[PDB]
């Protein structure tokens, strides 16, 4: 490959990468920045932190790296590693980790007239605002931060990257063909915008509007907590003279405690807003203390007074607990991620 | 290869000889010396393939790949001994509740240990698998249909001790 | 121009860091070392790593860097990278996350006169066995040995450093400006030694190391409060149960049931905050293992019983007796394990 | 009440969890590696060129 | 391009990142040193370690660093790799398990008058002496005390940029609201260095907890066992359960102090009012217990003054703790 | 003051890593090959991973850095980088998670004689196959499989320095004791490489765990919770706490098994003795449960006897196995 060996050796000799390829010194650079999300690789709350695996696309025009083909034996593209030419520092800015750069520096493909095109492998860790409200229906809208560290605006310009037809597809691409379905989360909405600035630096955020399948936390949660509830109301119907009502009680309490205790580690620890479900919890274990503490009177007060208030109790307790449940529900339920990206 | 493509690089699978006849080697190598045979899985096949995708340019990275499968079984001997019999147990526990009398005063309390049994087991199970909202596991839905079981029969009982 | 610029390539155009710097093979390195602490950043007795955080101060005579400031418009100290001049490539040998050296290359100072100074900051992980037997009122013997991982005693040789009234700083060096003290575990005493051995079984080479004693002592009230406490309410609580009655309706096997699971929680708390080490066992658990059969035997007289009165009441005092002879003898031991008395001076002065 | 809450959930907890057990012991590998694909890529099975 | 390769080639043919930027030896190189807090990601009160993510503006004139702008096509200003220039060693003294210096270098802003602008990021896991004694309505005061390591002040000296740290792309944390912030430059001397004091600038943060989440999550379920712990006096002996009920209330109040133990730090140099709380807690539920059995072993009367000494006492106990 | 430079400059001066340090092509390098163990780091069970701390000692003569000791003022031995000279890419054949190849490359001695002496430490993450039969009880038998990956027996042949690891700075663990250490060399051919063997030294330790903290924190709990089942056959009917005393005992009996099945790894190669004795116990619970209930709703001493005398033969036996 003698001809690939010249036109390279031809390119490079006085080129230098730490200088960015403007002509005149007002030039600007522009940067089409496209995403293609190869895995969602996971979600974590308790550290708001969103990882996933993606393929950038940098598209520019380096005037140094432009070539005629017909002098150089019809070669119209070359694959030269990234290194050597002169990259845009395009670097995720809200990641959490401290990893600003791409896991790996692939080479970069050089067109003839010097367009040059980069699509680099990253791991990401994103910082992400977690939903904490409608948990386990909850939906996530991640953002990744795209901008270049150093230069400014009026050195490097961003773009949203175009279709394949150069339609204003402002898009994270997903090759359904190809891409690593999540188990937990399902891709919605995922737009890409740019951010113009307000020495100030342009922006280009990719959304990924996330929504949370709540089967596992349905059957493995919600289920269990609902059961210790129904059974914390039928304590009220133990009569007394079993003496089995205060066991029933302070199970159906500690059971609940420590399934509030068990989800406290799976919602983030931030306080900014209670999820709804832990409100419910905490909801029915101030009910279970109310039950305990008017089982202890009905024992010290009279048995038929004291069967009496058991049963007022009974009803009146479970038309709250009913209400209560019924309405979180259809709060939780109601609030379905929306049909804009941005409402 | 991503510094490669098709145009660049043709993958290929490792051809081998016997009788002179040469073949693709479409299976992933075991070497009995250098192999050691894992405790959980036995692998029952490990092809290999080239993956070429029509649709893809000729000039993408992703139009071919070499792909090597591992299609392994679990070995289910620990895990029925020391997770599956405990819960079955535990749950067919919940039958004896319609036995003992009810001047006992401990049917609710066996239902309730039983019940919290199902749910430490059900605990332990969702750490060890993954919250996967593709299929609820076996052993999962036989938790579920155990707690569900259990909670019916504490109402019969308390039903019952009310009579 | 910068005079400094003339100093550096006067001394280092013509130097190489590989040789030491010696005129003879023969010659030793003398080393002054002096490891100031700047905090115990903690002590994991579970992975049995000491992690502190320490200034290595090195200081040798390089002959190769020997300038005066008078040809040097006054020059008094110059900084250079460490990698521009010889080091000792002292480490820490027993280490245990494999990072021998230092965590910052930090710039070395050529005073005038030829002496180098080296004070590089360092994290260090290492190897302390702990001695669980008296926990919670435990102290730690953890050590710290620093070598030449290169040079064997003959090439390079070290020395304490000389404080400013002509004695040897023979131990750890704690400045008041960056000491922070540590919360969990006080530092008693912290002397150094510079040990020689023998090579090989032949005679071989001289092998030589600074080994610091840091003797510290963990601060108990915590584990007084959060620990003991409960612990002693509940074996407390064992007693109760013979008072209950005899008959229908007293919960005594119950109760030492339950109490005898609280124990097993708080026995499981112990084993999690304790390492799996056996070559003991820690004062506190045998107590724990003591009152758990204590509980068992308490539970099996209960059913006897119930299978009276005055049975039960026997029963309460011998248990009670036993229980109390018991939980003296195990605490006397911890109460008893104070820090020796040692010949060496208190690593922080009053 | 309590014979014939025996009566009813007795035989259906165990007609549960026995069809729960055959369901699960009964999951096998399918005995080709591709579904579709009569060729079962065994080294005993070398596809001579 | 051709222009800002001609002046990056001439600017570093022979230049020296060993010695320091100034004219004249004896001279001092004045850095600005500007901390920026863009997240605070995290503080652990278990390894007293506060985990930040910062970018450390830090501006100084390099002499051999000029140019003039007409040679060059009118560039005034270039970026630079941050390896290739002398830096002041800037180390977190009080570093924790990170890094002492910084590790990600950035490129460098220079411009034609030598003015040198570097903001390098940095993850800072610096040791924090955490407050346990309010927890969790506690505030907390950390700080950060970063400063050449090898220069002493008479050689580079280091100003603060601003006599607070810059919160603008500050990254509003869920759990921890800073009260306030400031920077303050010291002179340290140390018995290294006798002859020398070292300059540092130690930016201090005040921050405060949001308690919420501990509310909710740990003092609500305490609080609803401490008002049922009293109400086992209500409950008759011939019910048979007043025992069961206590040490149900015993257990359920050693996983809470169980779990405050995993959430505070182990060190002995003052106990958490939650950790006092619990533990007259336990305490009193050892009494409790006691008196129980002792009662067990006129009874109404008893069982009914007791009810409501433990009420007033639960009361007054949760006034006077919270 | 200046020979020790120009004896580095003149050794180095064409010298290649690539090639081998042997006069003629056709010879074989002679690698001398000790394993010193400085700490048994960790032995993670349920990931069948065990950490070592190690010294790889190489020894062998470099036919082309030999020298003339009179030509440089008597110097003897010289220290150099690693990285400059051709080195044996011992690779560890089972390592788990850990890295293949030395990756801390110390410097190197140097000998007028062209003897080379290099002690790389490492942190070995090796696999070894847990057996957890006689667990708590149970000696492990690990090794290390350390060879040349690329260079076949007839090209570089690997001697081990001595017939056992080097123990001599081994830190005592806590937890393991090395009960014995033996290397041997092996000749074997991969499907690779069918017409050349490839060598290896498979150090192996035979280390026995303490059993004392698993004694005392499981051991003894699961003794008395198994001990606490038969009194509920002494225990009269009339106290009601057949019952609960039973449902706490399985309960805890559960909680125990949970706690030792995550104590031990998944493998299904063989069961572990004591998770088969407290699958026993808890069979022997539940149909004592059984037997109480049929008892309440209709005996008591014939069970108790029984199970006394039951539980102390399952226990006497179970005394002689773990001894
Ligand atoms: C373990 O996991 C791995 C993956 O991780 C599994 O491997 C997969 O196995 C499945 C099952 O066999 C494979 O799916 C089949 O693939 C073949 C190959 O097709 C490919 O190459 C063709 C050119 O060679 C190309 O035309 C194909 O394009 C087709 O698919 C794409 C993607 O959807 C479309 O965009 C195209 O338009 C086009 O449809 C492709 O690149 C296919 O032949 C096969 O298709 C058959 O089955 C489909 C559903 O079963 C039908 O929709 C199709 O119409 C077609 O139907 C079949 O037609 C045959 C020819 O006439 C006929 O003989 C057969 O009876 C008939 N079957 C039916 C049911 O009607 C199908 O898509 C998949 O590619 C593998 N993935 C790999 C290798 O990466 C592996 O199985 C797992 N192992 C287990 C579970 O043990
Ligand atoms: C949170 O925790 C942080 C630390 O982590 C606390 O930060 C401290 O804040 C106080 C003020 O609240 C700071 O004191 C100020 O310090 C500056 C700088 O002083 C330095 O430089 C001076 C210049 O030469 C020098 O004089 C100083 O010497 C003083 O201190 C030494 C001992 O250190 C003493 O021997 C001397 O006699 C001097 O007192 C020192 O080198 C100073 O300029 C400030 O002066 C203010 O106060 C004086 C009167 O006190 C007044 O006259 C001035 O006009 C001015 O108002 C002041 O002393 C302290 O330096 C900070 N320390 C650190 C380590 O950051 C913070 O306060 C805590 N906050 C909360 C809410 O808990
Ligand atoms: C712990 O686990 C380790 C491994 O994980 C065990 O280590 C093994 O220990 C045994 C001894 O206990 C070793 O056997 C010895 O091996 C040496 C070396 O043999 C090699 O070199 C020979 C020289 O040419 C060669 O003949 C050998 O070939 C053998 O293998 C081939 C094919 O596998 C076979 O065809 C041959 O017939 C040989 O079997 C091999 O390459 C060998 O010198 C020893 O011989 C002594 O003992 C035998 C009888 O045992 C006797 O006949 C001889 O005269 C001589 O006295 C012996 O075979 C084995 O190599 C070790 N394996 C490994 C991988 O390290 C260790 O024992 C376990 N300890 C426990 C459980 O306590
Ligand atoms: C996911 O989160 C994203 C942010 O993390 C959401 O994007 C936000 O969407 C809202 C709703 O449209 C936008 O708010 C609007 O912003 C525009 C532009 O504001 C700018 O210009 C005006 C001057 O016209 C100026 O006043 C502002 O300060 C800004 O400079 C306004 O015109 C509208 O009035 C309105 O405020 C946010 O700007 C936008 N943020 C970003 C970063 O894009 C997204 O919608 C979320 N998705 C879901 C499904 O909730
Ligand atoms: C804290 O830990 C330190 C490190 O473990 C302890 O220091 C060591 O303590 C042991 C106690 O057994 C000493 O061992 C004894 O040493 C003497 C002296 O002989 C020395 O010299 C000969 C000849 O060179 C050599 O063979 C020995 O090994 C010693 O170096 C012997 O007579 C005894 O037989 C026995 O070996 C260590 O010498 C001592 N080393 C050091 C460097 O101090 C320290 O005691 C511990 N302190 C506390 C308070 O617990
Ligand atoms: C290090 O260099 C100094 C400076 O040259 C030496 O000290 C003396 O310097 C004067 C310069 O006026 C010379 O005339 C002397 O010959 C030097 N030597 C002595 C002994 O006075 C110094 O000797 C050198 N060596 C050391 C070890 O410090
Ligand atoms: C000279 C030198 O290395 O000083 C570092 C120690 N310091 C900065 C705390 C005095
Ligand atoms: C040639 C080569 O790389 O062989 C490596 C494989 N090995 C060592 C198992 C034969």
């Amino acid at each position: 490959s003698e001809a690939e060996g010249r036109l390279r050796e031809k390119l490079f000799s006085g080129y230098d990468s730490s200088v960015r390829p403007a002509r005149e010194v007002g030039d600007r650079v522009r940067v089409s920045v496209g995403l293609i999300l190869a895995q969602l690789i996971s979600l974590n709350e308790k550290d708001e932190e969103m990882s996933t695996k993606v393929y950038l696309d940098l598209e520019w025009t380096d005037y140094r790296l432009s070539w005629d083909p017909a002098e150089h034996d019809g070669i119209d593209s070359l694959r030269i590693t990234a290194e050597s030419v002169w990259l845009p520092d395009v670097v995720l800015l809200n990641n959490n980790d401290g990893n600003f750069d791409v896991a790996l520096d692939i080479s970069v493909v050089v067109s003839s007239d010097g367009s040059v095109r980069w699509q680099p492998p990253g791991i990401y860790r994103s910082s992400c605002s977690i939903q904490v409200t409608y948990f386990p229906f909850d939906w996530q809208n991640c953002t990744m931060v795209f901008s270049s560290y150093s230069y400014d605006s009026s050195e490097v310009s961003l773009q949203t990257g175009l279709g394949p037809d150069g339609q204003g597809h402002q898009e994270i691409h997903i090759h359904e063909g190809t891409f690593i379905e999540n188990g937990q989360w399902e891709i919605i909405h995922k737009p890409s915008r740019l951010i113009q600035p307000p020495g100030q630096r342009q922006e280009v955020i990719f959304y990924l509007i996330i929504r949370r399948k709540p089967l596992f936390y349905l059957v493995n949660v919600i289920a269990p907590c609902i059961l210790i509830t129904l059974l914390a109301i039928f304590v009220f119907y133990l009569p007394p003279d079993a003496g089995e009502k205060m066991g029933l009680s302070i199970f159906a309490l500690l059971t609940l405690t420590v399934f509030l205790l068990l989800l406290a580690d799976k919602v983030p620890e931030t306080s900014l807003s209670v999820p709804i479900i832990i409100k419910y919890l905490m909801f029915t274990m101030v009910l279970v203390t109310f039950s305990v503490i008017l089982s202890v009177v009905v024992l010290n007060l009279w048995q038929f007074v004291a069967m009496v208030v058991d049963r007022l109790f009974l009803w009146t307790f479970i038309i709250f607990t009913s209400v209560g449940t019924l309405v979180i529900f259809l709060d939780a339920t109601y609030h379905l991620p929306p049909p804009d990206p941005f409402p | 290869s991503l510094k490669y493509t098709a145009k660049e690089i043709t993958l290929s699978l490792k051809q081998d000889a016997k009788e002179n006849r040469t073949y693709p080697v479409e299976w992933i190598i075991i070497d009995p010396e250098g192999f050691t045979e894992n405790g959980e899985w036995e692998i029952v096949h490990r092809p290999a393939r080239v993956n070429v995708d029509p649709r893809a340019p000729l000039d993408s990275p992703s139009r071919q790949d070499i792909t090597f499968y591992l299609i392994i079984r679990r070995k289910p001997l620990f895990y029925i001994i020391n997770i599956l019999v405990p819960c079955v147990l535990i749950s067919f526990m919940v039958n004896l509740v319609f036995y003992l009398p009810a001047d006992s005063g401990e049917k609710t309390s066996v239902a309730i240990s039983v019940l919290l049994a199902q749910s430490v087991f059900l605990l332990l199970i969702s750490k060890r698998l993954p919250a996967t909202s593709m299929a609820i596991p076996l052993i999962g839905k036989f938790l579920l249909f155990g707690m569900v079981l259990v909670t019916m029969v504490v109402v019969i009982c308390v039903i019952v001790l009310n009579i | 121009k910068n005079e400094e610029l003339r100093l550096y390539h006067h001394l280092f155009n013509n130097y190489d860091p590989g040789s030491r710097p010696v005129r003879e093979p023969e010659d030793t390195v003398t080393i002054s070392l002096k490891v100031t602490l700047t905090n115990l950043i903690s002590l994991n007795e579970k992975e049995e790593t000491l992690t502190t955080s320490v200034w290595i101060g090195i200081d040798w005579q390089d002959y190769r860097l020997n300038y005066s400031k008078d040809d040097f418009g006054g020059i008094e100290t110059l900084r250079v990278p460490s990698e521009l001049v010889w080091l000792p490539e002292i480490v820490l040998e027993n280490n245990i996350d494999g990072q021998f050296g230092v965590a910052y290359d930090a710039n070395v100072l050529v005073y005038e006169g030829g002496s180098v100074t080296w004070l590089p900051p360092a994290i260090y992980r290492s190897v302390c066995a702990v001695e669980v037997t008296y926990f919670p009122f435990d102290w730690q013997n953890c050590s710290l040995i620093f070598r030449s991982q290169t040079y064997n005693a003959e090439e390079v040789e070290f020395t304490f450093a000389v404080d400013n009234d002509g004695k040897t700083i023979n131990k750890i060096d704690i400045d008041t400006e960056a000491y922070t003290e540590n919360g969990e575990w006080a530092i008693d005493f912290c002397p150094g030694v510079i040990r020689r051995h023998h090579g090989g079984a032949t005679d071989g080479p001289g092998e030589t190391d600074v080994i610091y004693s840091l003797i510290i002592r963990r601060k108990p009230l915590f584990y007084v409060i959060n620990i003991i406490v409960p612990c002693v309410l509940i074996s407390g609580l064992v007693l109760l149960a013979y008072f209950l009655p005899a008959q229908a309706g007293g919960q005594k096997c119950t109760v030492s049931i339950n109490v005898l699971l609280a124990q097993t929680v708080f026995l499981f708390l112990i084993a999690q905050k304790i390492p799996e080490t056996s070559l003991s066992v820690p004062l506190l658990g045998r107590f724990l293992i003591f009152v758990m059969v204590v509980a068992t035997l308490i539970v099996m007289n209960c059913v006897i019983v119930l299978n009276g009165n005055a049975l039960d009441n026997i029963c309460f005092w011998a248990a009670l007796v036993l229980f109390s002879v018991g939980s003296s003898l195990i605490f006397l031991g911890a109460y008893f394990n104070r820090v020796p008395d040692l010949p060496y001076a208190p690593c922080i002065q009053p | 009440v309590d014979r014939l809450c025996l009566f009813v959930v007795t035989p259906v907890m165990v007609v549960g969890t026995a069809w729960i057990f055959l369901q699960g012991v009964y999951n096998q590998p399918p005995p080709q590696p591709f579904p579709g694909d009569p060729y079962s890529y065994n080294v005993q099975d070398k596809r001579f060129i | 391009s051709e222009h800002e390769t001609r002046l990056v080639a001439k600017l570093f043919k022979d230049y020296s990142s060993v010695v320091r930027p100034v004219e004249d030896h004896r001279q001092v190189v004045e850095v600005t040193v500007g901390l920026q807090l863009i997240q605070l990601i995290n503080v652990d009160e278990v390894n007293q370690i506060v985990t930040t993510n910062v970018r450390l503006k830090q501006q100084w004139v390099d002499y051999n660093l000029k140019w003039n702008p007409d040679d060059y096509g009118g560039v005034k200003k270039i970026h630079i790799p941050s390896e290739k220039i002398w830096r002041p060693d800037l180390v977190l003294y009080n570093n924790a398990d990170g890094d002492f210096a910084i590790v990600k270098f950035t490129k460098v802003l220079l411009q034609y008058t030598g003015h040198i602008t570097w903001t390098p990021p940095a993850i800072f896991k610096s040791y924090c002496e955490i407050i346990v004694t309010h927890f969790p309505f506690d505030e907390q005061n950390c700080s950060m005390k970063l400063g050449t390591w090898t220069y002493d002040g008479s050689v580079v000296a280091i100003n603060p940029e601003s006599d607070q740290p810059d919160l603008s792309n500050f990254m509003e944390s869920g759990e921890w609201v800073i009260k306030e912030s400031r920077g303050w430059k010291h002179s340290v001397t140390y018995s290294c260095c006798p002859d020398t004091p070292y300059l540092d600038i130690t930016y201090h943060f005040v921050m405060q907890r949001l308690p919420l989440y501990f509310i909710v999550n740990v003092i609500i379920p305490c609080l609803l066992f401490s008002f049922l712990t009293g109400l086992v006096f209500y409950l008759p002996t011939d019910s048979g359960e007043k025992m069961t009920l206590s040490i149900s209330v015993l257990l359920s109040l050693t996983v809470f102090l169980l779990v405050i133990v995993e959430l505070i730090p182990s060190t002995s140099s003052a106990v958490p009012l939650i950790g006092k709380y619990m533990l007259f807690t336990m305490v009193f539920v050892i009494a409790s217990i006691i008196i129980t059995v002792i009662v067990i072993n006129v009874a109404m009367v008893m069982d009914h003054i007791l009810l409501g000494v433990f009420m007033l006492v639960c009361i007054i106990g949760t006034l006077a703790v919270f």
